[PDB]
RNA sequence: CUAGUAACGGCGAGUGAAGCGGCAACAGCUCAAAUUUGAAAGCUGGCUUCGGCCCGCGUUGUAAUUUGGAGAGGAUGCUUU
RNA sequence: AAGCUCCUUCGACGAGUCGAGUAGUUUGGGAAUGCUGCUCAAAAUGGGAGGUAAAUUUCUUCUAAAGCUAAAUACCGGCCA
């Protein structure tokens, strides 16, 4: 509508209130390790390593309830199996 | 330090370390009375998070609260009915906040976070004196906790419209009859 | 034809005054009165002309002239291919800008985003950058640059040579056009370099040649010095060089300016006389310190490769490569015949870690004969529990050894040979143990399948 | 004032807001997530000749610093009690 | 002790909580309008809420699950006038 002259603003810093933080990424890996898995994660994740991948994303859905937290599961722990071989 | 590891560990509780050390409680605390002083905070991140300081006046209380429905549901929370149980057994203290730290079969088990108003030590402090005003009597009786702002809708926006300054109020407000001097 | 002749503002002529400098080069002389008439600029001048001044006097003279202020944002980008280069640049334009009241500051891969982010935020008016930062402050930051009216390209063979050619065609698409007057420099021609020329300069150049037509670059008359030496016990070999051959002449060269400032304080206090080039100092003191150095019967100085890569280099009896050589070229040949001296022949030896080794094969390949320098392990000056005593009492030292530490990683990750000097070879612990540190300050050295049923995109704005 | 508007309803009875606009009054802050670590620097009590002495709380964290349209640390030079 | 400036250094933000399914209750309000009980149970360039047929969810605007705070407002009661 209105021509007005518009300013480029200074960085807000609540932008990304999560978290781009080296070290909360340490200290989840860490807890991830010690503390171990859920009942649920290690059946998805005994169904990812026979390469059942299609009934662990449904059983993610099932039991998380939305399909982008299923697929954000199902990366988490095939990331788990990863460094798990790696380690091996 | 150690808090932020704590913080991440409580965000995981059916992963086995936690799985297990709750269920050990949960057996402990069903054996003990259903009110019963705690010497300590067993989540000492979440209870550092919600006020508690280790500090001569501050005083943790375990509470287990029968879960269920009251199809009639009871509007009123299961943590709000820990925090007036308890307030009641310490009716000198006043409730500062409250938290869960277990569930049961038929228990849900919470935390309340106590503060002596009598005491010296908090008296004198400026962050925690507020609470030795009279005004904050018996703050978990009139929805005034966590619990009882969650419970009231004391939130801004259109989702809120009738709740966000108090429902009866509101009511009261929109059913008054304004007769103006010159009308 | 001297400073003063030309109508410059009483600031600019009083900072050059400061400097030192009352004669021009050709480069200067022929590239400042066009340039601040307004007209494009390609160059053919080498580093170490005077280069610098060629092209920051015009761009000082637009910031001043058009009184800019630091909500303005950028007026003038200078473009440089590596950190080092930069860093020079903005210690030039820190002496230059003394009495004037526009802003100034550095980008470079390697440091803080978001300090960087914040600084070009509250403004700055001459930036001088690095390419990939550079393009990733004008992609994914809020800053001004819409009132641009410079953009300098210093050294465009290099920043070619390296694999900045893309970035720096998506900079200058991003970058204003109109009103916009671009000085390039390069010291070859390539068609790279022409190629850039032609989507940034306008139709019309003005092409100025500074550059010597015999070059001795021949690969036979030449014998480079190398030792092989740990990470861990570098500097250590390197005090006990720089203690045995006290009365001679050296001149030892490292990778950043903040390294030689931390090793010139270290030196300071470990009872061994020094004299050093780094970049933080005044140009008078720099130009004196150099002369005294020149007429002298001993002493050793230390600087920067690429500092002394414009400096008449005298008769030295060693020339010590302690840091990976920026330029390994230019290094062998060029440092190589100034090593040798006209007369009775001085040597140029190498610091080699044992991962980077290859370098021989390279020497292999270029038949130049190689030297082999060993050295007894107890005739090491074990200075170690003195020093890392020194970095843990003493905060100024401590920072310094830090910045240099971090200074090291990052020009040794911004190397042209990657095969040869590969930072994820490094050990880091050993080479904080060299500056003096029991263990390494934290540092980033970095710093399948398509979507089912996704077709390209075809529309709609993203910013 | 919006406005008996939107919306909902044996779409009947009816029920029934809110943003903007004008005004009254206006005021902003405290924590948790940091190592004081070259020094728990913090606090409740008791004894007092009232000036400073003891026990205890507390390191599973009491002071100071900081609260994300922020902040810290160094450097820097002015300005404040 | 304090404010500001600068930057080759850093910048931690609340979980049986969001959310999904379901039963009540409530609202003008199935993006369930809000709340509660049961079952399952999150994220980290994250999360919430809106805008938009516009070529793909482009863009906009805020940070929940910790807390304090006068004034304008109400008033069949209290001390009076």
């Amino acid at each position: 509508g209105h021509k007005t002259t518009r300013r480029v603003l200074k960085e807000r810093p609540s932008r990304r209130k999560g978290a781009q933080s080296k070290r909360t990424q340490f200290v989840r890996s860490l807890i991830r390790e010690v503390a171990g898995l859920a009942p649920y994660e290690r059946r998805v994740i005994e169904l990812l390593r026979n390469g059942k991948d299609k009934r662990a994303r449904k059983f993610s859905k099932k039991k998380l309830g939305t399909f982008g937290r299923a697929k954000r599961k199902c990366e988490e722990l095939q990331r788990i199996i990863a460094e798990s071989r790696r380690a091996h | 330090g150690a808090l932020k590891y704590l913080e991440e560990l409580s965000k995981k509780k059916q992963s086995d370390v936690v799985r297990f050390l709750l269920r050990v409680r949960c057996w402990e605390y069903r054996q003990l009375n259903v009110i019963h002083r705690a010497s300590r905070p067993s989540r000492p991140d979440k209870a550092r998070r919600l006020g508690y300081k280790a500090k001569q006046g501050y005083v943790i209380y375990r509470v287990r609260v029968r879960r269920g429905g009251r199809q009639l549901k009871y509007q009123r929370s299961l943590r709000a009915t820990a925090e007036e149980r308890v307030g009641r057994r310490c009716s000198n203290l006043r409730v500062l906040n409250s938290y869960w730290v277990n569930q049961d079969s038929t228990y849900k088990y919470y935390e309340v976070i106590l503060v002596d108003p009598n005491h010296k030590a908090i008296r004198r402090d400026p962050r925690i004196n507020w609470i030795c005003n009279p005004v904050h009597k018996h703050r978990e009786c009139r929805g005034l906790t966590s619990t009882g702002k969650k419970s009231r809708g004391l939130n801004k926006g259109h989702r809120f419209n009738k709740t966000r300054a108090g429902r009866r109020k509101t009511w009261k407000r929109h059913n008054t009859l304004s007769l103006w001097r010159y009308r | 034809q001297e400073f003063s002749e030309l109508n410059l503002s009483e600031k600019t002529t009083k900072a050059i005054a400061e400097m030192g400098f009352t004669k021009m080069t050709e480069i200067q002389r022929r590239a400042i009165p066009p340039a601040l008439a307004g007209k494009d600029v390609l160059g053919a001048a080498k580093t170490g002309s005077g280069k610098t001044l060629a092209f920051l006097i015009p761009a000082v003279e637009m910031l001043s002239s058009l009184r800019f202020k630091p909500r303005n944002g950028t007026g003038a980008i200078v473009v440089t291919p590596t950190r080092e280069l930069a860093l020079q640049i903005f210690g030039v334009a820190r002496e230059l800008m003394k009495y004037h009241s526009q802003t100034y500051g550095v980008v470079i891969g390697g440091a803080n985003r978001r300090a960087e982010a914040e600084k070009l935020g509250k403004g700055v008016n001459l930036l001088i950058a690095t390419p990939g930062r550079l393009l990733d402050h004008l992609q994914n930051t809020p800053f001004v640059f819409k009132n641009l009216k410079s953009l300098i390209i210093d050294e465009a063979d290099r920043i070619l040579e390296i694999g900045f050619e893309d970035e720096m065609r998506q900079i200058v698409k991003i970058l204003p056009k109109e009103d916009r007057q671009t000085m390039l420099f390069s010291a070859t021609q390539t068609t790279k370099v022409e190629d850039l020329a032609r989507i940034s300069l306008r139709p019309g150049p003005l092409y100025i040649n500074v550059d010597e037509e015999k070059k001795y670059s021949t690969v036979e008359g030449l014998e480079q010095g190398y030792v092989v030496v740990e990470a861990d016990k570098r500097f250590l070999l390197l005090f006990s060089f720089l203690k045995k051959m006290a009365k001679k002449k050296i001149i030892v060269f490292f990778s950043s300016c903040n390294s030689v400032k931390y090793y010139s304080e270290l030196l300071q206090y470990i009872d061994l006389p020094v004299l050093d080039l780094h970049g933080k100092q005044k140009q008078q003191k720099r130009t004196n310190t150099f002369f005294e150095f020149c007429n002298a019967k001993s002493g050793t100085l230390i600087c920067t490769d690429v500092a002394a890569r414009g400096l008449d280099i005298p008769q030295v009896d060693w020339i010590v490569q302690f840091d990976p050589p920026d330029d390994p070229r230019d290094y062998i040949h060029r440092v190589g015949r100034t090593a040798r001296g006209n007369n009775g022949k001085g040597r140029s030896l190498l610091f080699l870690q044992p991962c980077e080794l290859g370098f021989l094969a390279h020497l292999k390949a270029a038949k130049v004969p190689v030297v082999e320098y060993d050295f007894p392990k107890n005739k090491i000056l074990n200075v170690q529990s003195q020093l890392e005593k020194l970095i843990s009492t003493n905060y100024y030292l401590n920072q310094s050894a830090k910045e240099g530490y971090r200074s090291y990683i990052h020009a040794y990750a911004s190397h042209s040979l990657r095969s040869v000097f590969d930072v994820h070879k490094l050990d880091l612990v050993k080479v904080a143990k060299s500056f003096g540190f029991s263990t390494p300050p934290r540092v980033d050295i970095t710093l399948g399948r398509r979507a089912y049923g996704s077709q390209p995109r075809q529309g709609g704005r993203y910013k």
